[PDB]
């Protein structure tokens, strides 16, 4: 069913599962018409389709013109999402198909369900866990490769680099969990700790800097201060 | 008009025959029901004193034969048996007439309240939903379960209702997901209309003993196929109008008969807002919206 803190370690044993998130599929500015009415205009989006235990992240870009002409957009988003999602499965050999797929908002469950008949064996679950997907478009290479497309695209990505040459999955998903909750909730802070030194690069075949063991545990550090701070703000605690 | 006479009356039960009942007392002289109208499904059924778990009973038309009541102190239930005999039984009848042991049905002239409720249930379509072949009449209780429910355990005593399933390859065209999910007109009008049911009528028939079996029984998966197939009827866009005015003519009369102490488990919350306020058909139901709000408006 549910997927939470009690059954955490579920995310990294070795049945194939990928999270699904939909959150930046559907995205618009919205603006002021000449007349002085509202008026919104879609950019490019992505479907983040993650394996937590490999970092492989199948990373679906979302053209302007799949909108054009439909109605009742943020609806279409989420069976856009199944449909695509549906198609990947189906592009995968047997033996590389998820046995779950686990969704990161509630809504997905039945337009999945729905793209996912013809696999009844493949398990379509929520998660109760807040995970901070939404912020992949803070990832530089993600964000850039979404706006300069011309025409629907799949980019494959590694999400951890080569860190599990050097850590387990456990430790690789909470370092991108905690790099991107950092990004979600103050991404200059985020971004400025990030490349704050200089020397420390981007690979061209990366997505983060290649930080030593120990330069890893500073910005760790760095984050979750990030993270306490900007809340000790919201709240005033 | 026809006779279900009984043998006798060695329990105290309390006994329906359509929307009536009667309590009889152990051992009363009680012979049996008479001046039954010809032309309807009946159903007569039974809930002991003694023991109010399983309530049970006979789907029958007095067209199809001579019927009648006898406890059985075995199997420790009145049961249905037909009388091939004509004579002996129409000289069973006239006797326990003559000695006036057997109640009338007792229909009120102006009243249409069973024709409304059974207008398109016929013993044949029963007979296939209740299958046991060698007699004219189909038993019902309480605790016998659906095809669907045993899907998700004795096959020859389940209720064999038409599986209805809004996620299944049945509902949904490959290619048209979005569209079939959130339109079931497809799936309505082409799947069951012209496929399974072959016309609104045995769709309604089906519908309409759904809901008897639900009232009278207590029946949980005969409840759910009732709400079941109006909410396939209310989630389509595409319903022909005269399906769509004698929807309205049949809800309103089963909302009508229920008992009003019934409506907390019989009506499902859910499907009901969704069918009168959410739905593609939630102007189009106008006699049964004012019923629901008028007397159940909790639910709602």
């Amino acid at each position: 069913g549910a997927m939470n803190s009690s059954n955490y370690a579920e995310l990294f044993n070795n049945d194939i599962k990928l999270f699904v998130d939909d959150t930046n599929v559907y995205r618009v500015t919205v603006h002021k018409t000449f007349e002085g009415n509202v008026a919104t205009k879609a950019i490019n989006g992505c479907i983040f389709t993650l394996n937590p235990k490999t970092g492989h992240l199948f990373l679906k870009i979302i053209h302007t013109s799949v909108w054009a002409g439909q109605k009742r957009l943020s609806q279409l988003a989420k069976w856009k999402t199944a449909e695509e999602v549906s198609a990947l499965v189906r592009s995968l050999p047997k033996e590389e198909q998820p046995k779950q797929i686990i969704v990161t908002r509630k809504a997905m469950l039945d337009p999945l369900e729905v793209h996912m008949l013809d696999f009844p064996n493949i398990a379509i679950r929520p998660t109760e866990l807040r995970l901070p997907f939404s912020a992949a478009m803070s990832i530089d290479k993600l964000s850039d490769v979404v706006m300069k497309a011309t025409e629907p695209q799949m980019v494959l990505f590694n999400i951890y680099d080569d860190w599990l040459d050097r850590i387990s999955s456990y430790t690789a998903f909470s370092r991108l969990t905690l790099l991107l909750r950092a990004l979600k909730t103050n991404e200059e802070s985020a971004k400025m700790i990030l490349l704050s030194d200089p020397t420390i690069t981007i690979k061209s075949y990366h997505l983060w800097p290649s930080f030593t063991d120990e330069q890893w545990i500073t910005i760790e550090s760095q984050m979750r201060d990030l993270i306490l701070t900007e809340y000790g703000r919201k709240y005033n605690v | 008009m026809n006779t279900v006479p009984f043998t006798s009356a060695p329990i105290e039960v309390t006994i329906g025959i359509d929307q009536y009942s009667f309590n009889v007392k152990e051992n009363q002289p009680f012979h049996g029901i008479k001046d039954i109208p010809i032309g309807h499904v009946h159903v007569i059924h039974f809930q002991h004193a003694d023991n109010s778990s399983m309530r049970y009973g006979y789907w029958f038309d007095c067209r199809m034969g001579n019927f009648y009541i006898q406890y059985d102190p075995k199997d420790g239930l009145y049961k249905m048996m037909e009388e091939r005999d004509g004579a002996k039984f129409e000289n069973i009848v006239h006797n326990f007439k003559e000695r006036q042991m057997m109640v009338s049905y007792p229909k009120i002239d102006e009243d249409d309240t069973w024709y409304n409720l059974t207008e398109f249930v016929q013993m044949d379509k029963i007979r296939k939903i209740v299958r046991k072949d060698e007699n004219q009449f189909s038993y019902v209780d309480s605790s016998m379960t659906t095809v669907q429910e045993n899907e998700l355990s004795d096959p020859a005593h389940s209720l064999n209702y038409t599986v209805i399933n809004f996620k299944s390859r049945e509902a949904i065209r490959p290619g048209h997901e979005m569209e079939d999910f959130l339109d079931k007109s497809y799936y309505l009008n082409t799947v069951m209309l012209q496929g399974i049911f072959k016309n609104s009528s045995n769709y309604f028939g089906e519908l309409q003993f759904a809901f008897l079996n639900a009232m009278f029984f207590g029946n949980y998966g005969s409840s759910l196929q009732w709400h079941a197939m109006i909410e396939l009827i209310c989630s389509s866009a595409t319903v022909p109008k005269h399906m769509l005015d004698k929807l309205d003519e049949i809800l309103y009369y089963q909302i009508k008969t229920l008992p009003e102490q019934y409506s907390d488990i019989l009506l499902n919350e859910r499907v009901w807002n969704i069918c009168l306020y959410s739905s593609f058909q939630k102007n189009s139901l106008h006699n049964t919206e004012k019923i629901m709000e008028n007397k159940y408006p909790e639910l709602l």
